[PDB]
Formats: C-alpha cells, sequence, structure tokens
C-alpha cells in the first residue's frame, strides 16, 4: 500500500492514502476469514499412506497475497511446524519430513489471512496415526529414583523413554563390571554383593528388536560398612518370647539368662515398645494384657486392657495379632470372625478404632509395622502383602506355601523372610518383586535374629551365632536357652529396631525471593522413595544460612518447621549467599546447598502495579505484600497503564481497544470520547507531551495532544511496540520482525535487530541501551544493544512464554520483569548475574494477571515549552524574487524556547496546482510559476523533533513574469 | 497429477562464499494433442516464516527455476501458481515448504562413463548429457567440481583431464597397469596407483599437483608404495581429515580387504579397524567432522564407516542396499551429499539420505554406465586459509651443515593457526647469495641440497612464497 499510493505531490508518503489501502485490506482479509470460518472448522483432514494428508478444501482465489498455511504437528504421548511438505490446489499434501519412528502424531491446518497475525485458522486434528517402527531408540531410559539399600545391594527404579523407536523388549544394565538384562514389565532392579563404602556408576540403557538405544550415567554410593562386634566384645540383648515362657537374655559371654514373664496361658501375639520397653501380649482367647517391663525384669503387672468395638465392629471378633506403631503410638490388630480376618487400628486406649482394608479368609501368622516407612505388613499361609497406615493402597508381595517368621529392617529396606520349610535363606524386597538367596547354615528354626553381619538361631538348648557362611556346629558364641521349650518370637533389643531417622536427606530447589529489607525463601522438600509410603514421616527442622560477601559473615538461623520462611533484616542494595540444610530428629544434618547470588532491592518505597485480567488494579511492594487496593475499576483484560499526568491515564486492553482513564475526578479529563479499535500498545512523551499509539488496522503510528485530542499519523509502519527517547526526539518500534530507529530525518533511521517473532521491547534512556525479547519455538531469548555489540543475555526453555507488551526494565534493582501468560508468575532477570531468573509469584487477590508495572518514585515531569515551535509572523512571509529563474519564499525563521532544530513543511496553491517541500531552512524556491497574476496560498508548518507548531496561512500576490523561456 | 519437486544444492568455489540454491522443477499440466504447446506463467513466491524473499515472474514451457541466496537450517515456503500466459486461466498450484539441511539434499545427477564419452545423468528429469566425448574408454575417473574439471584415466594408459569450454588436456602418460584413482581437491593433488610386475607384485602410489601444469605432459613422483605381495583398490582421499585410504588386499586372496591408508602431511602409515575382510571400498559423505565410508566385506554387506570413532554405524539405508545382492554392491556404488547411487539390473537406483528411502529408479541400456561417480560436496577451507599467509616467519629452518653442503629443508605452511589445512601450490623462489649464486623455483615438501659451498664460511639464503591463488587473483 506504500507503493500502491504514491503521488508525486504528498512525497515520499501519502499517509491517508496508505491508512485507507491498509484498513480496507485487513477487512477484506477479516470478511474472508469470517466467511470460511465455519467449512475450515468442521472439515477434518484425513491420513493415507508417502503419507498423504487429503484436506477436502481449496487454496483461496488471491493465493500469493496471503501468508504462507503451515501444516502442524502433535504428539498424542504444544503444535510446532512441520518443515517439510507438498500440496496441490487440492489440499493432497505429501509429507516429507523425516518423523521420529514409533511415535503417535496427529496433523491440522493452520491458515492465515494477510499479514495480520491475528487472523489464523485452525484445522481440527487428524486421526492418530503412528510412524512405523525402524532403527536403534533415541532417548536414554531416564531414572527415577537411584539410591544404596546397604552396603551390598543398590536399588533402582526407571521408567522408559519417550521416543522407544520400536516395540519395548529390555533394559540392560551396567554396574562398575555388572550386566544384566530385564525385560520389558520390569522397570525395578536391585543388585547385590557389592563393595561396601565405594561409588558405583550404573549405566542404563533400552533395547528394542533392531538395536540398543542410548546411555544413562548414575553416581550412587552405597551404605558405608558397619562394625563388627566379636564374641568377647558382643554387649547387646535380646528378649526371647516363647508361647509359655519369656526370657530376656545378655548376649555377654558372662550373661545373665534371666525371667523375665511366665505365663500359663499360650499367647498368640507380643507388642513390643522401645522407649516404654512394654510386651503387650494378646492370647488365644482374645483379650489383651499389657504388660510394661523395665531391662528385662518385672515394674509392672499385666493389666487387662477392653478394645471399643463400635459400629464398625457389627459382629464378633476375636483378636490375635498385634503390632505396635513408634511414631503414631498406635496397636494394629487382626481379629477373628466366628462364622474372617480383618485388620483394625486402634489407640493405646482402645477406643479410637477404625478398620483398614477388607476381610480374608487366610489366617495371618505375624503382624510386624514399619513406622519409620509407614507400611504394614500382613503376613498368612498364602501371600506377604504390604500396606499404608492409612489403608489407602494395597499390595501383595509373594505368594509361596507356608512361609515362616519374617524380620523388617527400616534402613535397609529389605525383609528377610525364614521359611523352615525350606531351610534357605530368602530376601525380598518391599515391593515384592526381587527375591533373592544366601547360603545358611543347616540345623528347623521358627525364628531368628540379625544382628549386624551376623545371624543368630536359637536351639533348643543353646543359641547359635553364626555369619552365615560358617558352620552352625561350631558357634563363634554360646548361651544357654534351656528353659525354653521352642522359639516362635525372639526380639532383637537396639535402638536400630525402631528407629525415628529415616538417615536420607537433601534439599533442592531453593528459590529465594527478595526485597530491600526482606526476603521469602522456599525451598523443595527431599522426594520420598518407592519403598516408604505416603504415611512415613520426615518431620525435620531447616537450618538456613545467610553468608554476605561484603563482611564475608555466616549467620545460619535453625528450627525452622516448614518449607516456607519470611527472613527479615537485611541491609539494602547488597549481595549474599543463602543455603539451607535439612536437619532430623537426632540432630543429623543434611549437606550443603548449592549457593545462589541473592542480592536485594535498594532501599526506597518501590511499589509495584498489578493488574488483573477482571480489570482490578492493586498496589504491592516487591515482595508481594503490602497491598492497597485502589480505587479505580479498569476493563476487562488490561495492558500496561501508560500516565500522561498524575490524574489522566491510557490503556490497551487484549481486543485492541484503547482506553483513557481519569482516577481523580471521572467526569473530566479524557479528550476522546470512545474507545478506539485496534490499537497494539501505548507509550507518552513528557517533553513534547505526546501520547503515541500503533494503529494496527492502518499500521500506522498515531500521535496525539492529550489536552485537545488532535492526532498525527505518523511515517511508522507496520510496527507493534513504541518507546521514545525524550533526549533526541527519536522514536524507536518493534514490528513482528524487526527493531528499528525512526528520527526526524531519513538518515538518523537504524536498524538494530531482524529475526519467532519480537514480543516486548524497552529503552533504557540513561544508560544507552536497549533490551528486548524474542519468543522463538519455545525459547524466550532476551537481547541487549547499545543506541549506536548485540548479544543474546538469557534464553529460557519451556512452554511457557510472556505476555507481549510486558518487558519492563526495574529500574532502582537493574532489573528485566516480563509477566508471564498463564497470569500466575513473572520472571526478573538481574543485568549483573544474567544466569539467575527470580520468580515473583502473583497475589491470590487479582490471580490472573495481565499487567505488572514499576511505578515511578518521583512523579511525571510536566510538558516542555522549549520544543514548541514558536508560530511564523505572518507579515514577514515575502514573496520576493531577484533576476533570472530565481523565484522564492522567504519569511522570519521559527525558533524554539530551547535552542532546537526547527524544520517546516509548505504547501503552495496556484489554483488548483499543488506542490508540497519538505523544508530545512526558512527559504523555498518556487519552480512552476504560471506568470498570470495569481493569488498564491502559502501554508507553513513549523516543527521540531517532539511536536509540531501552529499552521501560518498567507495569501501573496505574484510578481510579474515577462519572460518565458 | 505432475508435483512440484524442488532440490537444493550447496555449490562452493575456492576462494569464493558456498552458495545454497533451490532448482525447482515443475512439469506442464495435460494438454490436448489438438491444442499447441501453450506457454505457462509460473509465479513464485519464497516465504522465509512470515516475510517475502525472492519473488519471479517466468514465461516457461516446462518450471526450471533457480531461487539463489538461501540460508542453511531454516524452513522455507515456495508458492508457486502456474496460469496459461496466453489466455490468464489457471493451470494449477503448488506449495512446496522445505527446511534446507544441506548435508543430506543435493540434485540427483551423477557422472557416467561408457566406451564412448562421460555424460550426466540427471535422475530427476531423466536426461542423459555428454560432457566430453572420449577416443578411448574410461577406466577411472574422479573430479573437482569447484572449477568442474573432471581428471580420468584411459584404456591407453594415460591420465587427462577436461575443464568445461577446451579440449580434453592431457596430464600425464604412465607405463603400468593403474589400479585406482583418487583426487585431494584442496591441495590439487592427483593420487594413483601403479601396478609393479616384480615377482612379489606390489603398487605404488604416484602424486601429481595440478598447480604445476601450463599445458605440457607432467611426470608423477613416487611417494608411498605398499608392502610386497600385497595390492591396492579404490583410494579415496580425505582432505580435511589429511588423510589417503586404500583397500588393501594380499595377490590371490581379494576378499582379504583391509583398511590401509597414509597421512598426508607427515607421511606416516594409517591403519583403520574393521570387523570384518573386505571386498569393496567407496568414498563418504566428506563432510568436515563427518566423514563415511560406504564400505562391503567379504559376505556382501555395508558399513558405513564414522572414521573419526572407526566403527560401522546402523543407517536405515543399510538393509535395503544389502537386499539388492553382492554385485550390485560391489560393482558400482557412489554416494553424493544427498542421494545414494548403485547399480542393479541395468537400472540405477538412488536412495535418500534424508528420508532414508528409495527415492529414484531410471532404466537404463545394458551398456550405458560403465562407470559412476556423484557430484560429492567438495568443502573447501576460508579464504584465508587457502590463500597466501600474511605474516611471514621463521618457516624456513637450517638443519645441521657440513663443510661442503647443507641441507635446508622446505616445509609446507599453513596460514594460520585456524587452518589446520595445507595453502595449495605452494612455490618458494630463492636466491642463494653469498653473506646470485643459484635461483631455484621449488615446491614445497623437498629439499634444497645447495652443493659447492665454501667451507667456514657464511650464506644467505632469501625467497619469495608464492601460491597458486595468488597467482590467480593476481595478489602480491
Ligand atoms: C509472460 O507472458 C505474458 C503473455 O505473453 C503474451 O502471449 C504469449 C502467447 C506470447 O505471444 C507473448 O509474446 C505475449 O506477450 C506477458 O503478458 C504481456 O506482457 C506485456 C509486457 O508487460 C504486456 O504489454 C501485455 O499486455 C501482456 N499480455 C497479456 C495477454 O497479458 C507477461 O508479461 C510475461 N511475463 C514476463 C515476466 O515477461
Ligand atoms: C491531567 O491532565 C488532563 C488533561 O489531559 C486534565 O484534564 C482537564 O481538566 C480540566 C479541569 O478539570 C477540564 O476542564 C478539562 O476538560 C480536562 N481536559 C480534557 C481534555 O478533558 C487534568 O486536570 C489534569 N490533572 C491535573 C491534576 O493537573
Ligand atoms: C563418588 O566419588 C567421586 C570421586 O570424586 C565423586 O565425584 C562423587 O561425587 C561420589 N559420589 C557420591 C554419590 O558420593
Ligand atoms: C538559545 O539562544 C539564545 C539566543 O542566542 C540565547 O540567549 C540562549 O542562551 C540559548 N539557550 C537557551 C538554553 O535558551
Ligand atoms: C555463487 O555466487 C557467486 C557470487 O557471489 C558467483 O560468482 C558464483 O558463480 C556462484 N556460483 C553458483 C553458480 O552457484
Ligand atoms: C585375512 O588377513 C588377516 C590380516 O592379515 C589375517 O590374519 C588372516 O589370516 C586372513 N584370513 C585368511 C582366511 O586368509
Ligand atoms: C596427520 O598429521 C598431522 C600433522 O602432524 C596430525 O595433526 C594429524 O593428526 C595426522 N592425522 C591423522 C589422521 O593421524
Ligand atoms: C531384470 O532385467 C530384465 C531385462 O529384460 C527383465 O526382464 C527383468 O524383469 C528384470 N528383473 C527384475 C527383478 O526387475
Ligand atoms: C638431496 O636432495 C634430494 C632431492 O630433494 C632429497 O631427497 C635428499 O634428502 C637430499 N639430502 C641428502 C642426500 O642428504
Ligand atoms: C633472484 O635474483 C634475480 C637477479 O636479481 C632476480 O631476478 C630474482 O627475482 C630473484 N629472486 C627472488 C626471489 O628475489
Amino acid at each position: 500500500c506504500q507503493e500502491a499510493c504514491l503521488s508525486l505531490q504528498f512525497y515520499p508518503y501519502d499517509m491517508p492514502c496508505i491508512g485507507a489501502c491498509e484498513m480496507a485490506q485487513r477487512d477484506y482479509w477479516h470478511l474472508q476469514r469470517l466467511a470460511i470460518s465455519h467449512l475450515v472448522e468442521r472439515t477434518q483432514p484425513q491420513l493415507e499412506r508417502p503419507l498423504t494428508i487429503r484436506w477436502a478444501m481449496h487454496f483461496p482465489e488471491h493465493y500469493l497475497a496471503s501468508r504462507p498455511f503451515n501444516i502442524q504437528y502433535q504428539f498424542v504421548d504444544a503444535w510446532f511446524n512441520l518443515a517439510d511438505y507438498d500440496c496441490d490446489e487440492y489440499y493432497v499434501c505429501e509429507i516429507l519430513e523425516a518423523l521420529i519412528p514409533y511415535t503417535q502424531y496427529r496433523f491440522r491446518f493452520e491458515l492465515p489471512f494477510g499479514e495480520n497475525r491475528d487472523e489464523v485458522l485452525y484445522s481440527p486434528a487428524t486421526p492418530a496415526y503412528q510412524t512405523p517402527p525402524e532403527g536403534a531408540p533415541i532417548s536414554a531410559p531416564v531414572i527415577e529414583h537411584l539410591m544404596g539399600l546397604d552396603d551390598s545391594h543398590l536399588a533402582v527404579h526407571w521408567h522408559p523413554g519417550r521416543f522407544t523407536n520400536g516395540p519395548i523388549e529390555g533394559y540392560r544394565l551396567r554396574l562398575s563390571t555388572s550386566e544384566q538384562l530385564v525385560p520389558a514389565g520390569r522397570g525395578s532392579y536391585i543388585f547385590s554383593q557389592l563393595q561396601a563404602g565405594t561409588n558405583y556408576t550404573l549405566a542404563l540403557s533400552m533395547i528394542n528388536k533392531q538395536g540398543e538405544g542410548p546411555v544413562a550415567k548414575g553416581f550412587v554410593q552405597t551404605h558405608s560398612a558397619r562394625n563388627e562386634k566379636p564374641a568377647k566384645d558382643l554387649t547387646e540383648s535380646v528378649l526371647l518370647v516363647g508361647r509359655r515362657a519369656v526370657m530376656w537374655q545378655s548376649l555377654e559371654p558372662a550373661g545373665e539368662n534371666s525371667m523375665i514373664y511366665q505365663s500359663q496361658e499360650e499367647l498368640a501375639d507380643i507388642a513390643w515398645s522401645k522407649r516404654e520397653q512394654q510386651l503387650w501380649l494378646l492370647n488365644v482367647h482374645g483379650e489383651l494384657r499389657s504388660l510394661k517391663f523395665e531391662s528385662g525384669q518385672m515394674v509392672s503387672p499385666a493389666q487387662q486392657l477392653k478394645l471399643d468395638l463400635g459400629n464398625i465392629s457389627s459382629g464378633r471378633w476375636v483378636p490375635r495379632r498385634l503390632s505396635f506403631d513408634w511414631l503414631h503410638h498406635r496397636l494394629y490388630f487382626a481379629m477373628e470372625s466366628p462364622e474372617s480376618f480383618q485388620i483394625i487400628s486402634t489407640d493405646l486406649l482402645g477406643e479410637s478404632a477404625q478398620k483398614v482394608g477388607e476381610s480374608f479368609d487366610l489366617p495371618v501368622e505375624q503382624l510386624e509395622v514399619d513406622a519409620l516407612n509407614g507400611w504394614i505388613f500382613w503376613r498368612n499361609e498364602e501371600s506377604l502383602w504390604r500396606q499404608d497406615l492409612h489403608g489407602r493402597m494395597i499390595h501383595r508381595l509373594l505368594r509361596i506355601r507356608q512361609p515362616g517368621w519374617f524380620l523388617v529392617q527400616p534402613q535397609h529396606f529389605i525383609i528377610h523372610l525364614m521359611l523352615p520349610q525350606e531351610g534357605k535363606f530368602l530376601e525380598i524386597s518391599y515391593d515384592g518383586g526381587f527375591k533373592h538367596p544366601l547360603p545358611l547354615p543347616p540345623p528347623h528354626w521358627q525364628s531368628f535374629a540379625l544382628l549386624g553381619r551376623s545371624l543368630l538361631l536359637p536351639d533348643s538348648g543353646q543359641l547359635i551365632l553364626v555369619e552365615q557362611q560358617g558352620q552352625a556346629a561350631s558357634p563363634s558364641a554360646s548361651w544357654p536357652l534351656k528353659n525354653l521349650p521352642d522359639c516362635w518370637a525372639v526380639i532383637l533389643l537396639v535402638p536400630e529396631s525402631q528407629p525415628l531417622t529415616s538417615a536420607g536427606g537433601k534439599p533442592h530447589s531453593l528459590k529465594a525471593l527478595l526485597g530491600a529489607q526482606a526476603a521469602k525463601i522456599s525451598w523443595k522438600e527431599p522426594e520420598r522413595n518407592p519403598y516408604q509410603s505416603a504415611d512415613a514421616a520426615r518431620s525435620w527442622s531447616y537450618e538456613l544460612e545467610v553468608l554476605d560477601v561484603a563482611s564475608q559473615s555466616a549467620f545460619s538461623i535453625r528450627n525452622i518447621r516448614g518449607p516456607i520462611f519470611g527472613l527479615q533484616r537485611l541491609q539494602p542494595d547488597n549481595l549474599y549467599q543463602l543455603r539451607v540444610r535439612a536437619i532430623n530428629v537426632d540432630g543429623e544434618p543434611g549437606e550443603w546447598t548449592e549457593p545462589l547470588a541473592a542480592r536485594t532491592w535498594p532501599l526506597g518505597p518501590h511499589r509495584l502495579r498489578w493488574a488483573s485480567r477482571q480489570g482490578s488494579v492493586i498496589h504491592t511492594n516487591e515482595l508481594g505484600e503490602g497491598l492497597e487496593v485502589q480505587q479505580e475499576q479498569l476493563e476487562r483484560l488490561p495492558g500496561p497503564m501508560t500516565m500522561v499526568n498524575e490524574s489522566v491515564g491510557y490503556y490497551v486492553t487484549g481486543d485492541g481497544l484503547l482506553h483513557c482513564i481519569n482516577l481523580v475526578h471521572s467526569q473530566w479529563g479524557c479528550p476522546i470520547s470512545e474507545p478506539l479499535q485496534h490499537v497494539g500498545s501505548v507509550t507518552y512523551d513528557w517533553r513534547g507531551g505526546r501520547v503515541y499509539w500503533t494503529d494496527l488496522a492502518r499500521n500506522c503510528v498515531v500521535r496525539m495532544d492529550p489536552w485537545s485530542g488532535s492526532r498525527e499519523l505518523l511515517p511508522v509502519f507496520e510496527a507493534n511496540f513504541l518507546a521514545l527517547d525524550p533526549r533526541q526526539g527519536h522514536l524507536y518500534y518493534a514490528t513482528s520482525s524487526q527493531l528499528s530507529r525512526h528520527g526526524s530525518t531519513p538518515d538518523e533511521a537504524v536498524t538494530y535487530y531482524r529475526v519467532g517473532s519480537i514480543a516486548s521491547f524497552v529503552l533504557d534512556t540513561q544508560q544507552d541501551q536497549l533490551f528486548w525479547l524474542v519468543k522463538g519455538s519455545g525459547a524466550l531469548r532476551l537481547y541487549r544493544a547499545p543506541l549506536t555489540s548485540l548479544q543474546m543475555i538469557q534464553q529460557i526453555k519451556g512452554v511457557f512464554q510472556a505476555v507481549p507488551d510486558s518487558l519492563q526494565l526495574l529500574r532502582p534493582l537493574g532489573a528485566l520483569l516480563w509477566l508471564e501468560r498463564s497470569g500466575r508468575r513473572a520472571r526478573l532477570v538481574r543485568l549483573a548475574a544474567p544466569l539467575d531468573v527470580m520468580e515473583l509469584p502473583t497475589p491470590d487477590q487479582a490471580s490472573p494477571a495481565s499487567a505488572l508495572q514499576l511505578l515511578d518514585p518521583q512523579p511525571l515531569p510536566p510538558r516542555d515549552e522549549g520544543v514548541i515551535p514558536m508560530t511564523v509572523l505572518p507579515d514577514s512571509v515575502r514573496l520576493d524574487d531577484g533576476h533570472w529563474d530565481d523565484f522564492h519564499v522567504r519569511w522570519q525563521p521559527s525558533t524554539s524556547g530551547g535552542n532546537h532544530s526547527v524544520s517546516y513543511r509548505l504547501l503552495l496553491e496556484f489554483g488548483q496546482r499543488l506542490q508540497t517541500l519538505d523544508l530545512s531552512t526558512p527559504f523555498a524556491r518556487l519552480t512552476q510559476l504560471p506568470q498570470a497574476q495569481l493569488q498564491l496560498k502559502i501554508s507553513i508548518t513549523p516543527r521540531t523533533a517532539w511536536r509540531s507548531g501552529d499552521t501560518t496561512r498567507v495569501q501573496l500576490t505574484t510578481p510579474p513574469v515577462a519572460p518565458s523561456q | 497429477p505432475r508435483r512440484l519437486r524442488v532440490f537444493v544444492e550447496r555449490l562452493a568455489t575456492a576462494l569464493q562464499e558456498a552458495n545454497v540454491s533451490a532448482v525447482l522443477r515443475w512439469d506442464a499440466p495435460e494438454q490436448g494433442q489438438e491444442a499447441p504447446m501453450q506457454a505457462l506463467e509460473y509465479h513464485i513466491s519464497c516465504w522465509v516464516g512470515s516475510e517475502l524473499h525472492e519473488e519471479l515472474r517466468l514465461n516457461q514451457s516446462a518450471l526450471e527455476a533457480r531461487v539463489e541466496h538461501l540460508q542453511p537450517d531454516q524452513t522455507y515456503h515456495f508458492q508457486v501458481e502456474a496460469r496459461v500466459a496466453a489466455t490468464g486461466a489457471a493451470a494449477g498450484a503448488a506449495s512446496h515448504a522445505l527446511h534446507v539441511a544441506p548435508e543430506v539434499q543435493a540434485v540427483p545427477r551423477v557422472l557416467y562413463a561408457n566406451a564412448e564419452f562421460i555424460g550426466e545423468l540427471d535422475l530427476d528429469t531423466r536426461n542423459r548429457r555428454r560432457l566430453v566425448h572420449t577416443a578411448s574408454p574410461v577406466e577411472h575417473l574422479v573430479g573437482i567440481e569447484g572449477e568442474q574439471r573432471l581428471l580420468w584415466v584411459n584404456e591407453h594408459v594415460e591420465l587427462l583431464t577436461h575443464v568445461p569450454g577446451s579440449a580434453p588436456a592431457k596430464l600425464a602418460r604412465m607405463r603400468a597397469e593403474v589400479l585406482a584413482l583418487a583426487v585431494d581437491w584442496i591441495q590439487r593433488i592427483v593420487y594413483w596407483a601403479e601396478l609393479d610386475a616384480t615377482a612379489p607384485q606390489a603398487a605404488i602410489i604416484y602424486r601429481l599437483d595440478l598447480c604445476n601444469f601450463e599445458g605440457k605432459i607432467l611426470q608423477g613422483e613416487r611417494v608411498w608404495s605398499t608392502p610386497r605381495g600385497r595390492l591396492l583398490k579404490d583410494l579415496v582421499a580425505l582432505p580435511q581429515a589429511q588423510s589417503l585410504i586404500w583397500l588393501e588386499y594380499e595377490q590371490g586372496s581379494p576378499r582379504n580387504g583391509s583398511l590401509r591408508g597414509r597421512n598426508l602431511t607427515d607421511g606416516s602409515e594409517l591403519e583403520w579397524a574393521t570387523v570384518q575382510p573386505l571386498i569393496r571400498l567407496h568414498a563418504g559423505s566428506l563432510e568436515p567432522g563427518s566423514e563415511t565410508l560406504n564400505l562391503v566385506d567379504n559376505q556382501g554387506k555395508l558399513c558405513v564407516y564414522d572414521v573419526a570413532r572407526q566403527l560401522c554405524t546402523a543407517s536405515a539405508l543399510r538393509a535395503q542396499l544389502n537386499l539388492l545382492g553382492e554385485d550390485s554392491i560391489a560393482g558400482q556404488l557412489a554416494q553424493d551429499s544427498g542421494y545414494l547411487y548403485a547399480v542393479k539390473n541395468w537400472s540405477i537406483r538412488a536412495y535418500g539420505r534424508r528420508r532414508q528411502q528409495l527415492e529414484y529408479t531410471v532404466e537404463l541400456e545394458p551398456e550405458e554406465v560403465r562407470l559412476l561417480q556423484a557430484h560429492n560436496y567438495q568443502a573447501y577451507p576460508p579464504k584465508n586459509c587457502l590463500l597466501l599467509p600474511s605474516s611471514g616467519g621463521s618457516l624456513l629452518k637450517a638443519t645441521d651443515c657440513e663443510e661442503q653442503r647443507c641441507l635446508l629443508n622446505l616445509p609446507m605452511i599453513t596460514a594460520s593457526e585456524d587452518c589446520p589445512l595445507p595453502i595449495p601450490g605452494v612455490r618458494y623462489q630463492l636466491n642463494l647469495t653469498l653473506a646470485p649464486l643459484g635461483q631455484w623455483l621449488l615446491g614445497a615438501g623437498e629439499s634444497l641440497n645447495l652443493t659447492d659451498l665454501l667451507p667456514f664460511t657464511r650464506y644467505r639464503v632469501s625467497g619469495i612464497l608464492s601460491s597458486f591463488y595468488q597467482k590467480k587473483l593476481a595478489l602480491p
């Protein structure tokens, strides 16, 4: 439209011709999109198989005038542009792109309409087509969890990768060397017989029918070796519970083989406590005797404790089993109906009883609880099961005929189980899919004990101390057990049998949001492994340090009971290093985190203006607190508010409408009555005192006096965002493709950038630099250029991106802000440290945010009378002609207040003849002088770089021209 | 209906910037036999993203157009509308979008040599040319394609060249059976191998420099030789790896092929590891940092050798090439940057490298192809590396002198530390003076030997350095 509306009178840009041409073209493409929108959005493209999409459409009539249509592809398990395709006029498209094999795909069409980026149509998606499988896998299998169970074993859980490139066959594990193939259904492996106290390296690879994929790398320590107590220095104590005689025994060489409790009734099950030292005794009839002891002897007798049945318990239920939670201080019971086994948890008083699970006919031989790892295990004669403490998730571990007495180690995460019918060692993990043998010395024991690497096997007269490889006929030490008929329960009385310590912790993902004198910090908790439950407890206290780099001083604050912490009393404009650790109940803390360079805001009342998607506006500080809900009510989806003076502001909404608002008194102040459609952005020049906006329908820039509403079209084309430098009058504009400069003269026009698309920019007038955001294909790339070295400051990858016109320059901090497209987060990048991207969360009263501005502490300066051109004196416009062909017009030169460059624009009227001139002197030569004494009309418009003066219109008589040569 | 066929080509001349361009070929729509041949006005709009790159209006009977100045690694959209030019009625429309990727895409053109001539077979349009008419048939054929130069060995055992626009020039005449032929395109050195017919038969590698050719018959120089009883086959020159790789086999055992070579700078012998003995070797991708080799073992299977990792590499073209049989993969196999060509059952099959599928199959006569060669992308160094260096430096190093003579060594010059490859066509020119006594115009690699010097006497040598490209550009 610049080349169609080219006139020799108004040069170089006939502005209303160009504006009418551009608005008619956008009206044409809007009416074409509204015509063909239903036929696009009903018709589904079909796939057939080179791969061919048939769409039941046709190319438009002005087909080369529009933008390219894009086939877009989507993984079934955002839309990216397909690069290689071949379409004819009936949309019978052939994909020449090398697709990823064995990946399902969906395809759609994008039809743009003209050069306007708003007018696109999207077709519906195709039915899902999977690529046929070929070749090696290209995605490494990402490990979920990888840890050492104990000093000899190592556990890994993983998931398959994204592009398997074939049907899945097997995963290959290499441990450095130990190699093992596992099939496709299993994603968890546990190694064995490792060295203690060295780290191993695990290399995991994916294998399909065609080949082997890439290799995933892992560094993982085993547990250190436990201290081996000999027979001469064995200081442990055991409590062996038989059915009719219970005896406590010392594992010293001089040990006391001493009576604690004899019961003539047969006891069905026991429950053992560590801090209380209480052995609850449940007999064969179902009544419960709570029996407190102390260090192997009586301090209190047995008390009959009655369990509440309640409205859960409809029928008769006779209890048989016992287990005591050492975190929750709660018991768990298995009960017998006289017709099924149902397990009901209860309190120590016995009143708060609630069932878990469902009833089953199998008899539970032993009930044991891992209170640290959050599990209750029931073992019956058919299977061993695993339940969480709230009864939410149910799992069965192993099916076997008649298992014997199992022992759960919480920090080893290995159930050691001993069938007396087999007579061989069995290790089950907590998921139950790992079953392992070990050597056992031959005798059949009903129960056992594990003490480090040592194994205690109770004989009918003695006790056998082995190390699972030496023989049971020659123990290292023996203790007499002659008064016991048989040994159904052996309890090892160590503090490691019931620990409160999870023995693993390292915090991560530490985030610090800083203010002038305070900081809010949040860190992620260390995640749970699959071996413990959601009912497992890791209740900790976190210790945080601030390391001042100015004084090099480390201050540590401890006992923080949550992951969020509001730290106060920081000196402003100072940088620190902030590091967190997690301390357990036992006082063993975690390791250090990596420190982040945390610089505070400088001192001052730094208020941020948030605007919602519903038009509510609030003022916070830079931490997001201290909120004042403002009195005014904006329209729906507003952009950043541009202030002219302290009462009148201008903003753009999400549909392109431009609105004026008077904050103080709403009855007067806005010079334009109606909102104006198709506006990209808005800005204001305080020195000229002019409001500049991009009219997107006219691809022009409109300059408006805010005191009168007089609008001037200004020759800047296809612009979206504006910022004007008030020192020199240069306008800076950003298109969708390029970012450049427009001055008063054509010599000052310089192009800074050409490309995704430019999302926002901001002008730094003081330091003479410029920043802009390029919103590419899933990567926000931020840049910097001087106003006279182009570098990329920071590239942020992800599906989340910025709102267009949302990059502001935080002057006091020296940072850049952009609101995210979800409206619940803002991102801040400092200039001195480019790599750290702090996030500011959004206050919940304005929950989807559409605008965020930094309010300046000084007020806005008033308009300058030093840039206003004075009016040209109409008496001084003389038509003085010289000799020969010099027929010219002169006037007294218009100045400004401050001495600025005043150019002129001039119009001649010889009746119907017209002539326009652009001048830089008070002088114009008239060429095509008609010689027959007409009344010339002269109009002068003086201007500066910032604004324009008034028009001087005179009418002058021509001097007589006798020669015509 | 006939579809729009767009191929990108990357054409690189030495001392010039590589130019990547798009060749568009579209056939005409079907016309009646009563109507004559009509002019079709083809309108092309080329788009980069959302902006317009080029726009051309052409009156052609069938569309053969070329869009210049494309950029690598960017998606372009060519929108072609075909109208009848006399009436304005729309004959058709097409929309080709194209990621460029010039390492995997090229124009499907081969150079075929029968007993009569050497021609170009474009596999898209199925059209044959004749570049040069040969009086005697061609046995081996290599080329330099920055200057469109063909180099070949005839049946009368003579090595010849051809530039377009001239006669076939005789380069060398040699007196033994030539087993293989190769060219370094950068340094303009032609390497071949001659049979040595002693009772342990050998093969001697001869080299010739193209910068020393001024119109008369040159003679080769012996550089290396194989150990005795062994023979060469399929010489491939790798300039950016600075290697000369052949298939060394022992006489009487041709299916024991082992990948041997020399290093082109210092002359050291180099070995490459294969998992199986070989029968045949062909040149690969020839791209810097990713050079391959297509090599066939004794069971008639192919590996794509990565020569930096020295390993076989799995591809989707490998099973489709191994399905053709041993004689097709062992007889004629060529690879340019975009395709990979085999000859099976009087038909040339072109397999694409990007899409990894069979793209073209062109039937032949039973004696149209005896030799096949491809327009492989000969990647040139940048303009500071090919040319004469700026700084002089102490390139001349004096050895330990005797009283009678000094062995002045003439090494080979790289332009800077940023240029790893040698400068082409290096000629020292020396005055000898008593600190002229002697004048030499001598190339790089040899030595100057400096006889009849007086004992206990200082001497001086002074020399200018010249290259082929500074004589071509008339630089000082
Ligand atoms: C492509 O050709 C058209 C048509 O060419 C005319 O018809 C042919 C059958 C043949 O007889 C030609 O010589 C004729 O010119 C061109 O359109 C013509 O362009 C000229 C030059 O601008 C103009 O004076 C004529 O009026 C046009 N005629 C018609 C019928 O439109 C067209 O310009 C050619 N394109 C290019 C790039 O040269
Ligand atoms: C801020 O500026 C605006 C002009 O843009 C002022 O609004 C004018 O106010 C007077 C007095 O209320 C009205 O008579 C005018 O009609 C308003 N102008 C227009 C164009 O409508 C406003 O007063 C200014 N506020 C301050 C505090 O100076
Ligand atoms: C294992 O030891 C190496 C050797 O320095 C070290 O890099 C690594 O951090 C250690 N791994 C663990 C898990 O401690
Ligand atoms: C502008 O020019 C006038 C006239 O020369 C002079 O008096 C004045 O100092 C200049 N500067 C300003 C800032 O007004
Ligand atoms: C490449 O472009 C150069 C000019 O920059 C030109 O001289 C040369 O012939 C071109 N080569 C081709 C035809 O690709
Ligand atoms: C092939 O050659 C290798 C390398 O010389 C040699 O070890 C081997 O014996 C040969 N094999 C046969 C069958 O001749
Ligand atoms: C060839 O020689 C050069 C110069 O010494 C050396 O840098 C290079 O590594 C050698 N090439 C190979 C493939 O060994
Ligand atoms: C091979 O070529 C001959 C030529 O006549 C033809 O008859 C035959 O069908 C071809 N074989 C195949 C498999 O195409
Ligand atoms: C003498 O000159 C020849 C020819 O370049 C060279 O090969 C040789 O090494 C020289 N030096 C001697 C014999 O020391
Ligand atoms: C050697 O000296 C002669 C005699 O002056 C001169 O023509 C020639 O150019 C000289 N060579 C060099 C390299 O200067």
